[PDB]
């Protein structure tokens, strides 16, 4: 269950 | 919810205290079941809040599938910074919901009595696991989602053990979940990273900064990548490749200590080309022999509150298994594969073998964390590389 992610 | 181990220490998990997973504080030394099977399962559903009601979701119905599609483009997981949201597709969704296995009531719907409206969702599908020294029949659980205005009233708990319950009746004990939140508790911490593809699109919308000690026409130039994939005899897989990407597969995950284990039958389901689903490239070599393959699968998300891009094209690395190409040639030429399919921005984690490219092919490290977990099963932790388990 995904995780949404940018860039950090 | 707690998305670092450092405020998940300060918390309190009144739901996930009930459940049978180990606690956060402590470490394990043990291999084995949380608790023994039941050998009797409650028959009737759980209740839900007055004015709610189960409804399992016929998934071939294409007017319940869109209305799933809906649920969870308008509610399921953003960023941190509430930017993104992904637009599952639905016919990505057919493709993650409906594998081998799969069973009309593990896709746990909830609606208004009075509208019909679907408010909230479970799934769970049935995959045999891999974990250090024993292979066990279990369910992936995925797509939990409750609509943003049902959210705080512990509607969560309600259809977890629903699913649970529902899983126990076809005499499975154990699954495996993903989530970007800290619970009780992680068996492997992951962590995105994002190679760019689109730089423009990327820094206007706030996906990624321009760096201050760098130029836009700098940016785009070191992004740069060749317009056709370099390695020799790569081309889309066929029917004729389902055995050899089986094999190859089994062969290659055996180094891992969290793997799934698949028939061929759900090889080809999850690896087969579908056009904005999934993408997988072998490596047939001089002599007609398939030795390498590479696959992502395509997840857009949706950019809220912004007046002219609307959606973020990103593909996410799948499994890539070499044999005879370096691991850095393969995922070179996925990268040019998604820049030539259209893609903004190509995801992976920092799992398997991942770490060994991801800084040499300018990948940038994302932030927050995709934890891996299994439920009912005690063992150790384990390195983000030796986690061989990715899904959808
Ligand atoms: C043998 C078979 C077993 C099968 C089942 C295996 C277990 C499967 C477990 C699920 C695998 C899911 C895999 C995926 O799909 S991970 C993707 C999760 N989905 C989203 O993030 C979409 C956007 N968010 C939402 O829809 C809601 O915020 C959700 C539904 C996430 C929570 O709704 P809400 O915000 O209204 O919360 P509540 O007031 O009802 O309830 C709060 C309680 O819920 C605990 N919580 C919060 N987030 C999660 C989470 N992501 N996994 C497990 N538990 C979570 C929370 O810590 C608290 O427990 P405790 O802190 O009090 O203890």
């Amino acid at each position: 269950g995904k995780q949404n992610s940018k860039l950090r | 919810p707690a998305k670092t181990m450092e405020e998940a220490s300060k918390r309190s998990y009144q739901f996930w205290d009930t459940q049978p997973v180990p606690k956060l504080g402590e470490v394990v030394n043990t291999h084995g079941p949380v608790e023994p099977d039941k050998d009797n399962i409650r028959q009737e559903p759980y209740t839900l809040p007055q004015g709610f009601t189960w409804d399992a979701l016929d998934l071939g119905d294409r007017g319940v599938l869109k209305e799933l599609y809906t649920l969870l483009n308008e509610n399921y997981v953003e960023d941190d910074d509430n930017m993104f949201r992904f637009d599952y597709s639905p016919e990505f969704l057919l493709w993650a919901l409906r594998p081998p296995g799969w069973l009309p009531q593990w896709h746990c719907g909830v609606r208004v009595v009075s509208s019909r409206k679907l408010v909230g969702f479970i799934s769970a599908i049935p995959a045999n696991i891999h974990i250090y020294d024993t292979e066990k029949k279990m369910v992936e659980i995925n797509f939990l989602c409750v609509h943003k205005k049902l959210r705080s009233k512990r509607v969560a708990p309600v259809l977890i053990r629903e699913i649970t319950r529902r899983v126990h009746l076809e005499g499975i004990f154990q699954a495996v979940y993903t989530a970007g939140v800290v619970l009780p508790k992680p068996v492997g911490t992951c962590r995105y990273w994002h190679r760019s593809l689109n730089p423009r699109k990327l820094i206007e919308v706030k996906f990624s900064h321009l760096s201050r000690n760098m130029t836009m026409q700098r940016t785009m130039k070191l992004y740069r990548l060749p317009e056709t994939p370099k390695t020799a005899g790569l081309r889309p897989m066929e029917t004729k490749d389902i055995p050899v990407v089986h094999q190859l597969l089994t062969r290659y995950l055996k180094q891992f200590h969290l793997t799934p284990v698949m028939s061929q039958e759900e090889v080809e389901h999850w690896f087969y080309p579908q056009e904005n689903i999934i993408d997988t490239f072998v490596v047939e070599n001089a002599n007609g022999e398939v030795t390498d393959f590479l696959s992502f699968y395509t997840l857009p998300s949706t950019i809220m509150n912004h007046p002219t891009h609307k959606s973020l094209k990103a593909a996410y690395s799948f499994y890539n298994v070499h044999t005879q190409t370096p691991l850095l040639d393969l995922m070179s030429d996925a990268l040019v594969l998604a820049k030539m399919k259209g893609f903004d921005v190509f995801n992976a984690l920092d799992l398997m073998e991942n770490k060994t490219f991801l800084e040499k092919l300018k990948f940038g490290i994302g932030d927050g964390n995709l934890q891996y977990y299994l439920y009912n099963w005690k063992c150790p932790s384990m390195g983000a590389e030796k986690v061989g388990l990715v899904l959808q």
